């Protein structure tokens, strides 16, 4: 994966907490 | 130039309105588009979109064609006005699939990407071979009477007409699907040819333009009256209608009197001429709300390409009649056939369908090289075929260099 | 303004623009955010894009 579809798996990951 | 509006498609048919950044990535926007599609879905009280297992959400033109996701929006020939889809596509990841011994493997292999012949298909085959077996019957029968008189030809001929009608009228009675409509519609669309003969020689005594007439008025009434009763197959029927129709009159003129065929042949030229112009008009007035508009459009579109093809043909022979490589002042046919080549040509590209511009262009074509060839099978030289056939190898040649250059 | 002093160290030309109106922050189909209301009143969490 590229560092833009990382970060784009990330900020959809960094919306959530337990 | 910042942004552009579009719109775009979601789940199950609503479209929206939306002003986009026309400079960012696509997969930039695709996750908050997602977002806001399904905000306004949940005002309206409509279900959202949701995905299923495997699989990633995508932009897509109205084709389907997914755009590419690293580039940007005015990198891509999107403009502002254009529409384009919101679409969730699965995923194709799956095991791998091997067969060793080769002849299971053949078999197994060829049986999953072809058709094999089944018993619908076996009957389709059957009524086209008894469609092309009574033409052949009815062609031997006709060269008879063209050289005999007794009434064998027509006797004979409607026994035929009567027994192969009552089949196709029994089968359409009881047709169900579409399978057994094209089954009974080759079988009736046969039926025209032996009453239409068997009529024309039944008139006594040498044959002509009496017994012409009446071949050329049963058979316009027939296909008149099969089109009328059944509503399908309307652009065979309605080509039969033209050509018949036409030869009617010009027969009925021969019979009664006429100086030449000449003035016969420049008559129905003009006759078409006016209904080239007329065509559009013709078939406009021939032809659980939406319904009402999409029924007539097809019509419309079937009687105009079956008017436009008829005419074609009516033309075609007409003009190659009267064209001559002997007769009086030669020049005259050949530069009038020019005008009618290019007024064709000219005229075939402003009908916006691909048949009816292709049938239109191809029409004109065919009437140049029958010139060429009548020039050069009559009046035979040496100079005159090497001359024709340089003519008739370039023309077409330059007709594609024109479009390909 | 920090948006502006970024792009120049990136090398890139501030937000500028010409005629009446105002700056504002905007949603992918250009809708603006509400001006009297937080950001926890509008629908915006960790990650969002604007």
């Amino acid at each position: 994966v590229s560092i833009a579809e990382a970060e784009e798996f990330a900020q959809k990951l960094a919306q959530w907490r337990l | 130039p910042q942004a552009v509006v579009v719109g775009v498609m979601a789940g199950e048919g609503v479209q929206i309105g939306v002003l986009l950044d026309a400079n960012a990535p696509v997969s930039v926007m695709t996750d908050p588009l997602l977002k806001v599609v399904n905000s306004r879905l949940r005002e309206l009280g409509e279900a959202p979109l949701e995905a299923t297992g495997r699989g990633r959400w995508a932009l897509c033109l109205v084709d389907g064609a997914p755009l590419r996701a690293t580039q940007s929006l005015t990198e891509q020939d999107v403009y502002d006005g254009d529409r384009l889809w919101i679409r969730f596509i699965a995923d194709t990841e799956r095991r791998s699939q091997v067969i060793e011994h080769i002849s299971t493997a053949v078999a197994s292999d060829l049986s999953k990407r072809f058709a094999r012949i089944d018993p619908i298909v076996a009957v389709q085959v059957g009524a086209s071979m008894v469609a092309t077996g009574v033409v052949l019957a009815t062609g031997v029968l006709g060269w008879w009477r063209w050289h005999h008189n007794t009434w064998l030809t027509t006797i004979y001929t409607a026994v035929i007409g009567v027994l192969v009608l009552a089949v196709a009228m029994l089968l359409l009675m009881r047709a169900k699907t579409d399978a057994d409509r094209r089954v009974a519609d080759i079988m009736l669309m046969s039926a025209i040819m032996p009453v239409t003969v068997a009529a024309a020689a039944a008139p006594p005594g040498p044959v002509g333009s009496p017994q012409a007439v009446l071949g050329f008025g049963v058979l316009t009434v027939a296909a008149a009256l099969a089109l009328r009763f059944t509503g399908r197959r309307l652009g065979i029927y309605t080509t039969i209608v033209i050509i018949g129709a036409l030869t009617m009159l010009a027969a009925l003129a021969r019979m009664v009197a006429a100086t030449s065929a000449v003035t016969l042949l420049s008559s129905l030229l003009l006759i078409c001429v006016v209904a080239y112009h007329a065509a559009p008009a013709l078939s406009r007035r021939l032809a659980s709300s939406v319904r009402d508009v999409l029924l007539q459009a097809e019509r419309a579109r079937s009687f105009l390409s079956g008017l436009l093809t008829g005419l074609g043909v009516m033309v075609v022979v007409c003009m190659t009649s009267l064209c001559d490589p002997h007769t009086g002042q030669r020049w005259l046919p050949l530069i009038l056939a020019g005008f009618t080549s290019g007024f064709l040509l000219l005229r075939g590209r402003s009908y916006v369908d691909r048949w009816q511009s292709i049938t239109l262009a191809g029409t004109a074509v065919i009437i140049a090289a029958a010139v060429c060839v009548r020039y050069a099978l009559e009046l035979s030289s040496p100079l005159a075929v090497s001359i024709v056939a340089a003519i008739l190898v370039l023309l077409p040649a330059a007709g594609m260099a024109a479009a390909a250059h």
